[PDB]
C-alpha cells in the first residue's frame, strides 16, 4: 500500500482527489473522494468552476447503457447518463479496470466555486447507488476486478493533500490503536454516537438526538453537521466554555469571520469537543476529540477564521473537520468504522485531535438509533 | 433490485479438458449489468477471472487465464457463460457469478490428473 501514501491531493474546501485515469486512451480526471454517495460521477462537458471533463466521444471503450440518473438534493442536484468504461488509479494500481460512470451534463449547487475536482467517486454501499442499487459502484468492481480486501481507509492532512488507501491499512498512517465501532445500517457509513462533551461537559440531549436520521462519516462533506437541536446545544456550551468576550451570531452560523492579530492566535480559550462512539462490545464506547484548531479554522496583517461546524436537518454529518483529526478505516468485510490518531494531524507542534478509550456505557440505552 | 444468480456446469476433469459454465439472472436488468466471474479454492486468495460489459462488446481476463477462457453472455436469456478450455490443475476452485455486490452459490471446477 506505500504506492497509495499521499496519492491524494487537495483540503478540505478544494476537496481531497485522487487522479483517476478512464478511457482509451486515457483521460486524466481529478476526482473527489466521497464516502458518502455511491456513484462515480464526473464532468461531461465543458462548466464554470472546472477545466477538464471526461470526454466519452474521444474513449473508444466506453459503452452507454441508453438510459439517464437523476439527483436531487437539499442543496441541488445532478444529471448525467450512465455507461460504462475502463479506470485507472496510477497511484495504487497498474491494471485497468472496468466500472459504471456517470457522466454529467447539467447541475444545480454541485461544482461549487473553488474545488480543483471535476468528478465524484462514491464509496458507500451499493444501496445508496442511483438509479438503483443494480448499477455496481467502483468499490464493488475494484474488490472483485483488483483481488482486494473489502476495506478501504483515508488519512486527510489539511488541517497539501492525504491518503486513500484502497485495499486495506497503511501501519506508517497511524499511531496508537485502532479503535472500531459498528456500522448500523450499510448504505452512508453510518454510526451510533452515544454523548457529545464540550469542554468535558457532556450535552443533557437523549442520546437519539445525535441519531435521528442518522450519523454517518463522510469525507464529502466538508464541515461536522449536527441537527439544529444539537448544534444550538453545542454552541451554547462552546461559547460558556469560553469565559472571553463572545463570538458574533454571525460568526456561528457560517455568516462572519472571527479574526485576531495574527500574533495572538484564538486556540488557547475554546474547548474541546469529543463524540462518544459504541465499541464492537456494547458495555464500552470510545470517545474521538478535536482540538479548537480543527473546528476554528484560518481562510495579510490578521489570520481570520470561520467556525467549522453548521446546522442540519435529518443528518449528524462527521465530515472533513473531524476527519482531518483521524487516519479512518472503512471495514465493509467487518461492518465496522475504525479511527486512529493522525500523525500527519498536527499543527505548531500540537497535536489537533486525540482518540482514547475505553468508558462505560451503563449510563445509555441499548440501541441510540429510533 | 433483488439481484439473483445460479451457476451451473462445473465438474471433473482431465488435464486438457474443458467445460462450459452458465450462470443464469433474474431480479434485475441483466442488459445493463456489468457481470464479473471470480473463483475461490480452497485455502487460497480470490482470484477475479474475467469480466464482461452490459451490451458484451468489452471484456477483460486475469493473465492466468488469457487465451484459455472466454467469458460471454446472452441478454435475451439473461444468461452469463465462460467457456473454459486448455484445463490446469491449478484451475481447481469454486467458479461464481457476481455483479453489484452480490453474488451466487457457485459451481465447482476439479482438474485432477488422480
Ligand atoms: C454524487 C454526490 C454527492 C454529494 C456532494 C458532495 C460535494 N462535496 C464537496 O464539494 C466537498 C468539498 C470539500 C470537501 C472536503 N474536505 C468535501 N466535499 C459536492 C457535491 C455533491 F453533490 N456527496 C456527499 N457526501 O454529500 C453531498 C452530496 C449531494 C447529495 F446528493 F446529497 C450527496
Amino acid at each position: 500500500f506505500l504506492a497509495m501514501v499521499d496519492n491524494l491531493q487537495g483540503d478540505s474546501g478544494r476537496g481531497y482527489y485522487l487522479e483517476m485515469l478512464i478511457g482509451t486512451p486515457p483521460q486524466k480526471l481529478q476526482i473527489l473522494v466521497d464516502t458518502g454517495s455511491s456513484n462515480f460521477a464526473v464532468a461531461g462537458t465543458p462548466h464554470s468552476y472546472i477545466d477538464t471533463y471526461f470526454d466519452t466521444e474521444r474513449s473508444s471503450t466506453y459503452r452507454s447503457k441508453g438510459f439517464d440518473v437523476t439527483v436531487k438534493y437539499t442543496q441541488g442536484s445532478w444529471t448525467g447518463f450512465v455507461g460504462e468504461d475502463l479506470v485507472t488509479i496510477p497511484k495504487g494500481f497498474n491494471t485497468s479496470f472496468l466500472v459504471n460512470i456517470a457522466t454529467i451534463f447539467e447541475s444545480e449547487n454541485f461544482f461549487l466555486p473553488g474545488i480543483k475536482w471535476n468528478g465524484i467517486l462514491g464509496l458507500a454501499y451499493a444501496t445508496l447507488a442511483k438509479p438503483s442499487s443494480s448499477l455496481e459502484t467502483f468499490f464493488d468492481s475494484l474488490v472483485t476486478q483488483a483481488n482486494i480486501p473489502n476495506v478501504f481507509s483515508m488519512q486527510m492532512c489539511g488541517a497539501n493533500g492525504g491518503s486513500l488507501v484502497l485495499g486495506g491499512i497503511e501501519p506508517s498512517l497511524y499511531k496508537g490503536d485502532i479503535w472500531y465501532t459498528p456500522i448500523k445500517e450499510e448504505w452512508y457509513y453510518q454510526i451510533e454516537i452515544l454523548k457529545l462533551e464540550i469542554g468535558g461537559q457532556s450535552l443533557n440531549l437523549d442520546c437519539r438526538e445525535y441519531n435521528a436520521d442518522k450519523a454517518i462519516v463522510d469525507s464529502g462533506t466538508t464541515l461536522l453537521r449536527l441537527p439544529q437541536k444539537v448544534f444550538d446545544a453545542v454552541v451554547e456550551a462552546v461559547a460558556r466554555a469560553s469565559l472571553i468576550p463572545e463570538f458574533s451570531d454571525g460568526f456561528w452560523t457560517g455568516s462572519q469571520l472571527a479574526c485576531w492579530t495574527n500574533s495572538e492566535t484564538p486556540w488557547s480559550y475554546f474547548p474541546k469537543i469529543s463524540i462518544y462512539l459504541r465499541d464492537e462490545n456494547s458495555s464500552r464506547s470510545f470517545r474521538i476529540t478535536i482540538l479548537p484548531q480543527l473546528y476554528i479554522q484560518p481562510m495579510l496583517n490578521y489570520e481570520c477564521y470561520r467556525f467549522g461546524i453548521s446546522p442540519s436537518t435529518n443528518a449528524l454529518v462527521i465530515g472533513a473537520t473531524v476527519m482531518e483529526g483521524f487516519y479512518v478505516i472503512f471495514d465493509r468485510a467487518q461492518k465496522r468504522v475504525g479511527f486512529a490518531a493522525s500523525p500527519c494531524a498536527e499543527i505548531a507542534g500540537a497535536a489537533v485531535s486525540e482518540i482514547s478509550g475505553p468508558f462505560s456505557t451503563e449510563d445509555v440505552a441499548s440501541n441510540c438509533v429510533p | 433490485a433483488q439481484v439473483q444468480l445460479q451457476e451451473s456446469g462445473g465438474g471433473l476433469v482431465q488435464p486438457g479438458g474443458s467445460l462450459r459454465l452458465s450462470c443464469a439472472a433474474s431480479g434485475f436488468t441483466f442488459s445493463s449489468a456489468i457481470m464479473t466471474w471470480v473463483r475461490q479454492a480452497p485455502g487460497k486468495g480470490r482470484e477475479w477471472v474475467s469480466t464482461i460489459g452490459s451490451d458484451g462488446s468489452i471484456t477483460t481476463y486475469a493473465d492466468s487465464v488469457k487465451g484459455r477462457f472466454t467469458i460471454s453472455r446472452d441478454n435475451a436469456r439473461n444468461t452469463l457463460y465462460l467457456q473454459m478450455n486448455s484445463l490446469k490443475p491449478e484451475d481447481t476452485a469454486v467458479y461464481y457469478c457476481t455483479s453489484a455486490g452480490r453474488r451466487g452459490p457457485g459451481t465447482q471446477v476439479t482438474v485432477s490428473s488422480h
